[PDB]
RNA sequence: AAACUUUCAACAACGGAUCUCUUGGUUCUGGCAUCGAUGAAGAACGCAGCGAAAUGCGAUAAGUAAUGUGAAUUGCAGAAUUCCGUGAAUCAUCGAAUCUUUGAACG
RNA sequence: UGAGCCCGGGUCGAACGGCCUCUAGUGCAGAUCUUGGUGGUAGUAGCAAAUACUUCAAUGAGAACUUGAAGGACCGAAGUGGGGAAAGGUUCCAUGUGAACAGCGGUUGGACAUGGGUUAGUCGAUCCUAAGCCAUAGGGAAGUUCCGUUUCAAAGGGGCACU
RNA sequence: GGUUUUGCGCGAGUGUUUGGGUGUAAAACCCGCACGCGUAAGGUGAGAGCUUCGGCGCAUCAUCGACC
RNA sequence: UUGACCUCGGAUCAGGUAGGAGGACCCGCUGAACUUAAGCAUAUCAAUAAGCGGAGGAAAAGAAACCAACAGGGAUUGCCCUAGUAACGGCGAGUGAAGCGGCAACAGCUCAAAUUUGAAAGCUGGCUUCGGCCCGCGUUGUAAUUUGGAGAGGAUGCUUUGGGCGAGGCUCCUUCUGAGUUCCCUGGAACGGGACGCCACAGAGGGUGAGAGCCCCGUAUAGUUGGAAGCCAAGCCUGUGUAAAGCUCCUUCGACGAGUCGAGUAGUUUGGGAAUGCUGCUCAAAAUGGGAGGUAAAUUUCUUCUAAAGCUAAAUACCGGCCAGAGACCGAUAGCGCACAAGUAGAGUGAUCGAAAGAUGAAAAGCACUUUGAAAAGAGGGUUAAAUAGCACGUGAAAUUGUUGAAAGGGAAGCGCUUGUGACCAGACUUGCGCCCGGCGGAUCAUCCGGUGUUCUCACCGGUGCACUCCGCCGGGCUCAGGCCAG
């Protein structure tokens, strides 16, 4: 299966390590801009659309209004305090809305937050 | 390839580039991260002794031993077991240990000032002007038309009226 | 280079001239015309089959395998004549693992060198150290070239516990020809059995043992393997009571005389 | 063992730029040895060699000729040690270029910046010493 | 017998193989983002005490100003530096200048 | 057994080998093979026509082919003459050298090295237009650019006036 | 990219090395989720090898079977 | 007559801007053939090479007219598998995705459609005393407000706040920071060998007259001296205007992109005639609208988005630019054509083509002087460790040649077996072992005792054993074994 000229197109992967080690110093800057902050943002509970893989959950987008303002947390202030929204998704059934509720309150538990100015 | 046989030719110096780099690869300043942090350790090691979380999302890979900074109902309600249509806003109303994470609870809890907002000396003007007219009547003075042109209610210029102590 | 011998214009003259069928440079006014080009028979010329950079330089290890091989050469760290047989001066020092209280290598106990030095003085560990420094001497061929200017000896290798050591007895180390330092969580195969050979002597801390049982523990999809021998001494089995009882009457003897 | 990334080891990379160093690098490569009276009045061990000094050459041909120092020839990593001479064919005499390392200097040329240059050495050296010291 | 032809050996030639060396190449990786009408890239002509080329510079022309270092440059000749000093240097750095004819090239 | 291995003697001056694994641009008599060098042929073929050369002296280490003089020949104004255009670029002059070139020699040379030499109001260029080409107005063309040259271009000059 | 044979590991499982986490830093060590390939009981005669000498009978073949 | 407006012009008018280079990677246009297979043709190479236009440190794409049929996902980009699957092809040669899923990185927004209408609230200039003034643009619309998982307007009650200095800090350059030149031998020269030391968070590398951790530059870690520009920032001055902002509620409203979709047709393209996408031409829309998909399920029900306006970092590419670090790479016919005054010398009208060529010595110490020669040079003499290193310069093979030495030669030489002659050589041998006497010189003779080590019965040390025993030498005799060729 070389019938085109496949060797002008031939990518070598010899900076395995080196971007590694790039990805993991890009990690330790935002580490160190946001101090604190952990270096992500927090994200929802959602299910694979696929009959083949709903009997599993993964990470989606960012929450959404109905299951943020059930938990307490303002639109705006949100993504201030380290929160993903999604304004896309709907949640069409109680067991997604009360999951990510209950993921909002836990991290409204474990959150330290610090006055303005 | 001609440009560079043609600098090793030349009389003129290499401009060696220091090594300046975009972003800088630890905390500085006077907070306690910058007083803390270690340099020669990774960030997860750093976040573990704070005793904080670096990773919100899901593990990727197996992490170290001591790894801690990667992650009635009558009307059959799910949200009922979750509870404690407006919200606070601009802050949340929340309710052994490493000493950083204890110095940083410390200094979230820190009681500040305020900086009370005050009124402009024409508006204090404009409400003593109604005070004297028409006494405590609220209902009077929003309906005054020389005194109140912006035609503002009862319920704000009472508002107003009780910020300024003039009842 | 992709371009090695390529970047020359060169045309063939023909059959019924009395020269070589070899593509000849073009010109006329210099000593490169008429000359064969873009054969690996000719001078400045293509190579033949010309070395490419996808060339499978990194070989796939089964896990398995990588774990299978650090045991064995851990269990032949322990053997006293397999040290000796790969070069090592084991004859001053007692017990073969040699294990080391890590209260003498904690700290800044150890930071010093010349600390660092004494200590292997003492255990036994000396003579396999200016082994290494009576050693040296500079390399044969090409590699002087290429930054391998010097080679010498394998000496002790120091196995401590990072959570209890400290660390800081790598730094004390580092100077001493030889002597390499290596964690007990991270074993290195090519630091256990060098050049293929196995019997490395190792020089052990008292917290590195205890861990030792912990690290093979927590190995995912590992166990340590069963031999397909129970006893190794074939000298036992075979004169055993249960194997010789049964035997046969021998039917001769080691030299046989000849008959006619 | 090097360590900093910013470190060569290619023996490529430092003979290029031994012998292709600027005037006031080389000046830096031509030090010589102090002497022992002036390590123990000065605590400096090695100095940059200049025109003014009088050295001992303890390594050559030279065992142990002294004399002051006549010129310092950067180009070709030389010095040249008064009366340390050969005569050519005709008789006339040239100087022998000598190695600052082969050299101690015994009395050193004195002036405002090279007891600038001493007083920086010994900074360090007691700072260090009292720092390994407590 | 010599001469000639051939074989071997020693020495000497022709020629530049072999060993050794390498301020070169080749490949991989990492940090960084910077040409030009404020005239670029390229072409030309000039400039050194003694220079053809390469290199550097532009009639302030193998260079000027500033900063740092601290006593050279060197093939020769001639000046230096008082060294207890705004100061040698074919020195390094470099934020200020000079910058001939053209060339997108523009009376 | 063999491919080969080891030692002695001479030369030389700065790195190299044995063992066992790993690795490859790893083993030559050929390819009218590639590059470089060197033979026999061989001191052989050969060193052409332009009738033609000779005597003394000088220079010089060295003179058939360098000079002076004399002789014998020749071009015969449609020249073997004296000047230019085009082209070349220092070949022009003096002094010095004789490594290479002038298919013998050379003291000679358009060779080599070191210095010197080209002086204009009137001689040519510089000004003018010729056959012809280019820009501008416009119009095509994906575009590099093509057509277009007076075209349905506001395109160039000059004067007068009690202010 | 297929395929045959030999050695090695694990074996109804196997494959760490896309990636993430340590590191003495292109090595070595470790692995959370998916993913690739594979997997989810008879009669008679011979027959290696055992035998308490009565017999028991691997693998495989032949025949009668049983099931899908 | 004068004066506005519109449109179009002039100016070496005031201020600006574009062209060219580079093009490794990136965005478009245009665009082949050799080759492969098959009766042929389509196909393949290839939506590639050549050609043209346009950017950057990345570019491009990008916040659904999306994927899906789910218990749903939720901008873009890239890796892994999906997968050589679907789909299109004489179902030839072949061609060939994507959804889901694991992961790297994550970030959201600006307009047009509204009347500020109780106040063009907006902005370009150029004159300044830097306080501020005028000229204009613009109502054929510049500010504030809004951008359809929205919004406006009122009402209501909480909540929120803006500017200027700024110690100091991070990043990058920069000064300084360990230890033998101790004794001896070889050597021109120790950096080699032997002895005695020291430093080491430094035994990387390089130089110095031969292998240097301690002679020198550097190397390691913490500091320390001065400077540069960005960003952050403890604090300190102030703030203000009935100024802005988030939400809540509702007997009031809620504007969403046209020669664009779409139908027909031609060319091209894709795995993709529900045309996969694009382009040209003909016709040419809608508002409980439009697009895509699901569905035999009984009618075209249901699901999911909102096109014809725009911006946006990161994960991704990189043969080019400024550097930096490395290699189981090559080692001067190799490695780039170029390790050298190489894209040079040279060739061609031109486009273009395009080499050869490294090494004296640690140091020129590059041979003074004498002599022969016209000179080039030669010979003495000299430098050097070496001239068996004299710039025709490290080492200096073979082909080919000279001299000397030996030998052979009636129309080939060379090769195999076997003697002989001549020259030239490696081995082997030189004596060992054991007995019997004699002269000795010395107590590691047997035994016993104590201690110790082991294989637990064998040894070793110390003592006793001070001589028909034991150990070495010397002088004799004898035995045996010894090299070569033979009878």
């Amino acid at each position: 299966h070389f019938r085109k000229h496949w060797q002008r197109r031939v990518r070598c992967h010899f900076d395995q390590p080196g971007k590694k080690v790039t990805r993991r110093l890009a990690r330790r800057a935002k580490a160190a801009a946001l101090a604190p902050r952990p270096v992500d943002k927090l994200r929802p509970i959602v299910r694979c659309p696929t009959v083949k893989y709903n009997r599993r959950t993964r990470l989606g987008r960012g929450f959404t209004l109905e299951e943020l303002k059930a938990a307490g947390i303002p639109r705006l202030l949100a993504p201030t305090i380290g929160i993903a929204v999604d304004h896309r998704r709907k949640n069409l059934s109680e067991e997604s809305l009360a999951a990510n509720v209950q993921r909002l309150k836990d991290y409204k538990a474990r959150l330290i937050l610090f006055p303005r100015k | 390839r001609e440009l560079q046989k043609r600098k090793r030719r030349s009389s003129r110096p290499t401009i060696r580039m220091p090594n300046r780099r975009k972003k800088a690869l630890n905390p500085a300043g006077n907070n306690i991260i910058a007083k803390s942090w270690n340099k020669k350790e990774t960030l997860s090691q750093n976040y573990t002794r704070f005793g904080l979380v670096a990773k919100l999302g899901k593990a990727t890979g197996g992490t170290a031993p001591g790894n801690k900074a990667l992650l009635s109902e009558s009307d059959a309600v799910p949200q009922q077991q979750q509870q404690e249509n407006h919200i606070r806003q601009h802050d949340l109303e929340l309710e052994s240990k490493p000493e950083v994470l204890r110095a940083l609870e410390r200094e979230a809890t820190r009681p500040v000032e305020k900086t009370v907002r005050h009124q402009s000396e024409r508006e204090r003007e404009w409400l003593q002007r109604l005070v004297d007219k028409h006494g405590d009547d609220v209902a009077a003075m929003a309906r005054d038309r020389k005194l109140n042109p912006y035609q503002q209610t009862a319920s704000d210029i009472k508002r107003r009226l009780k910020k300024a102590g003039l009842l | 280079s992709e371009k090695a011998g390529h970047q020359t214009s060169a045309e063939s003259w023909g059959t019924g001239r009395a020269v070589a069928r070899i593509p000849r440079v073009s010109g006329g006014g210099t000593h490169r015309a008429g000359q064969g080009a873009f054969g690996n028979m000719c001078r400045s010329g293509r190579m033949f089959a010309p070395t490419k950079i996808w060339r499978k330089w990194h070989v796939k290890i089964n896990q398995g395998q990588k774990r299978f091989a650090t045991a064995s050469a851990l269990a032949a760290s322990a053997v006293a004549p397999l040290l000796m047989a790969r070069g090592h001066q084991v004859s001053t020092v007692p017990e073969v693992p040699l294990v080391v209280d890590s209260a003498a290598v904690a700290g800044d106990a150890v930071a010093k060198t010349a600390a660092a030095y004494k200590l292997l003085k003492a255990i036994g560990a000396g003579p396999d150290v200016e082994k290494v420094k009576k050693s040296k001497k500079l390399r044969a061929g090409k590699g002087k070239m290429r930054g391998r200017r010097h080679r010498q000896r394998r000496g002790p290798l120091i196995v401590y516990s990072p959570e209890h050591d400290g660390k800081e007895l790598v730094k004390g180390f580092r100077n001493i020809p030889g002597v390499e330092t290596c964690p007990v969580d991270a074993l290195n195969l090519l630091q256990l059995a060098p050049g293929g050979h196995l019997g490395r002597f190792i020089v052990w801390t008292s917290a590195a043992i205890k861990q030792l049982d912990a690290v093979y523990e927590s190995k995912k999809g590992f166990f340590l393997p069963a031999n397909i021998v129970s006893q190794a001494d074939l000298s036992r089995l075979i004169n055993s009571t249960e194997i010789q009882s049964v035997l046969r009457a021998p039917k001769g003897e080691a030299r046989t005389k000849r008959a006619c | 063992m090097k360590v900093r990334p910013t470190v060569s080891s290619s023996r490529r990379k430092a003979r290029k730029a031994h012998f292709s160093a600027p005037s006031s690098v080389r000046r830096v490569i031509m030090s010589a040895p102090l002497s022992k009276e002036l390590r123990e009045k000065y605590n400096v061990r090695s100095i940059p060699i200049r025109k003014g000094d009088e050295v001992q050459i303890v390594r050559g041909a030279h065992k142990d000729k002294e004399g002051k120092v006549t010129s310092v020839y950067r180009l070709k990593y030389v010095i040249h040690v008064e009366r340390v001479t050969r005569e050519k064919a005709t008789g006339q005499t040239v100087p022998i270029g000598i190695h600052p390392s082969n050299v101690v200097i015994t009395k050193l040329h004195l002036d405002k910046d090279r007891e600038n240059i001493l007083a920086r050495i010994k900074a360090g050296r007691e700072q260090v010493a009292k720092a390994k010291g407590k």
